[PDB]
This record gives C-alpha cells, sequence and structure tokens, in this order.
RNA sequence: AAUGUUUGAAAAAAA
RNA sequence: UGACGCUCAGGUGCGAAAGCGUGGGGAGCAAACAGGAUUAGAUACCCUGGUAGUCCACGCCGUAAACGAUGUCGACUUGGAGGU
C-alpha cells in the first residue's frame, strides 16, 4: 500500500475507447434519434465514436442514400464532434465514419 | 374488354409496411404504389432508389401498381 | 448463439 | 334444550407484499442511484458500493397465479396403500 496510491492517479488518465453505433439506409427517424442520443452521450464523455453503415443485398446499388445518413450524423454532431475520418467507398459491405471528441 | 391503364416510370422515395411504396413518377407526382402479384410471387425485391414502372388508374392518380423494377 | 451470398418476373444455384 | 336450521343481495369485518402519513429504529439485505464491467448498444443480466424500504407503534391502503385457477350447507354411491 504505497505505489498503488501513486498509480491510482496514473490510472485516472482516462482511456478513450471507440464506441460503435451501426446505422442502416432504412433507419427511421425515431430510431435515428435514439442512436444519435447514444452518440451524443459518448462524445459528451470524451469517447470516440465509430459509425458504421451496413448494406444488405441490393442496397449496394443505392450507396448515396447510405451516404446521406452518414452525412446527417456529421451535421447533427458538427459542433459536438470532429470527423477523424469520413468514408469514401463501401469497404466490405460497410462505410465507417470515425468521429472524435472536441 | 377491360379499361386501359397508364404506365409511367418513377423512383421509390421510401418503402412502407407490407410492400407499399411512395414513388415519385416521371411527371413529378408522388403516388402510393403497391407491388404487383407477379413480382410478389416471383420474389422481386424493391428498395428505396429503385427505378420502377407504375401502372396508374384514371380513377385515382394517388395510387399505382409497380409491375416492373429496373 | 443480433450469426450460416445475391438473383428469380422476359425462367438459379453458391461458386 | 327442543327445529333454535341452511344460504345470504345490500351491509359489516378480516385480508400477503409493495405503497402512503406521523414518530422511532436501522445489523444484514436492497428498488432508485453512483462507480466498475460486458456489448453493436447495455438505460440490463455480472462486480463494488448504496438510499427509500425491509423492523417497531399508530393510522391509511384493500389488492395478488389472495389458486384446489374448484362458493357454502346437507344426503347418498365399489376399493387399495399411507400420514397425523
Ligand atoms: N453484452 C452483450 O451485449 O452481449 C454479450 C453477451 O451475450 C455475453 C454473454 N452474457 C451472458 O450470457 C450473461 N448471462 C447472465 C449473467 C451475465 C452474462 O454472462 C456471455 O457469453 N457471457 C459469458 C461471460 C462474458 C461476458 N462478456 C464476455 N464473456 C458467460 O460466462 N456466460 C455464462 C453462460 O452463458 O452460461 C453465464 O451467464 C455466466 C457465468 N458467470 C457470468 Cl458473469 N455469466
Ligand atoms: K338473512
Ligand atoms: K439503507
Ligand atoms: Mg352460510
Ligand atoms: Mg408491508
Ligand atoms: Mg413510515
Ligand atoms: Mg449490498
Ligand atoms: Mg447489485
Ligand atoms: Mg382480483
Ligand atoms: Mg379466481
Amino acid at each position: 500500500e504505497k505505489s498503488k496510491s501513486s498509480k491510482e492517479q496514473k490510472k485516472k488518465q482516462k482511456v478513450i475507447q471507440v464506441k460503435e453505433i451501426k446505422f442502416r439506409p432504412g433507419t427511421d427517424e425515431g430510431d435515428y434519434q435514439v442512436k444519435l442520443r447514444s452518440l451524443i452521450r459518448f462524445l459528451e464523455e470524451g469517447d470516440k465514436a465509430k459509425i458504421t453503415l451496413r448494406f444488405r443485398g441490393r442496397e449496394m446499388a443505392h450507396q448515396q442514400i447510405g451516404m446521406e445518413v452518414l452525412n446527417r450524423v456529421k451535421d447533427d454532431l458538427q459542433e459536438l464532434a470532429v470527423v477523424e475520418s469520413f468514408p469514401t467507398k463501401i469497404e466490405g459491405r460497410q462505410m465507417i465514419m470515425v468521429l472524435a471528441p472536441k | 374488354a377491360k379499361e386501359d391503364n397508364i404506365e409511367m416510370q418513377g423512383t421509390v422515395l421510401e418503402t412502407l409496411p407490407n410492400t407499399m411504396f411512395r414513388v415519385e413518377l416521371e411527371n413529378g407526382h408522388v403516388v402510393t404504389a403497391h407491388i404487383s402479384g407477379k413480382m410478389r410471387k416471383n420474389y422481386i425485391r424493391i428498395l428505396t432508389g429503385d427505378k420502377v414502372t407504375v401502372e396508374l388508374t384514371p380513377y385515382d392518380l394517388s395510387k399505382g401498381r409497380i409491375v416492373f423494377r429496373s
């Protein structure tokens, strides 16, 4: 009971984890708001937020509709987060936007 | 012997429950279309953004039947 | 143990 | 003793736990809550704490899968094995 009472303050150094919220193209407004409120909670507390958008089947045709959702979350969390990386192509069947705390 | 329909192209703007769709047509009018029976039976999926042929009726220009998806 | 392709209408099945 | 019985709408009382009011009490436990995890998320399950409450008095509440899911009273109608 000596080194721990120093290493407690060294442990207090907050460990920023990435919190994954997955959207879809079809995601409705009410459910979008839940997921947005989840993202707000993370970015409020100084946690990074990976934001996937998954396509299924022939939704791969209409990619831009997926991009609208990812664009929208960026806009809603414009003053509460910065875009660490915005996606370009569908890697696999996903587009990942990692946000960061301000 | 039956009365004739009006075929017209349109984009699916949103999907609704139970194979119902909003479809903005060529002329710019948004109709609440439903899937054809033949497309239901043969399992042709329709999605938001898909270009669809829509059979309209003169009795109602707010409704249609999606008969083809391109 | 949110699990384990898409197509189908004018003719599909993982390969 | 000598039919004084049976049932009973309305009525009256009793009625687990939670809960409510007032005043006590408070070891353990523990809604809420706080922190730690888990996870795609985890407003949970898991971990460390923890307040009301759980306890007492008095008053209130009048509900439960308040179940034998079987109203009360009386008579009659083969058997077998147990318990008290
Ligand atoms: N988190 C999420 O969104 O999904 C992950 C979740 O599906 C994990 C999964 N969880 C469970 O079954 C729960 N059972 C009840 C007790 C708690 C928990 O355990 C699970 O497999 N657990 C493991 C332990 C674990 C948690 N995170 C990673 N691993 C586990 O050992 N589960 C046991 C089981 O499935 O039989 C059992 O439930 C158990 C014993 N001890 C604990 Cl703790 N859990
Ligand atoms: K009476
Ligand atoms: K307490
Ligand atoms: Mg009686
Ligand atoms: Mg009580
Ligand atoms: Mg009290
Ligand atoms: Mg405890
Ligand atoms: Mg606990
Ligand atoms: Mg009742
Ligand atoms: Mg009953």
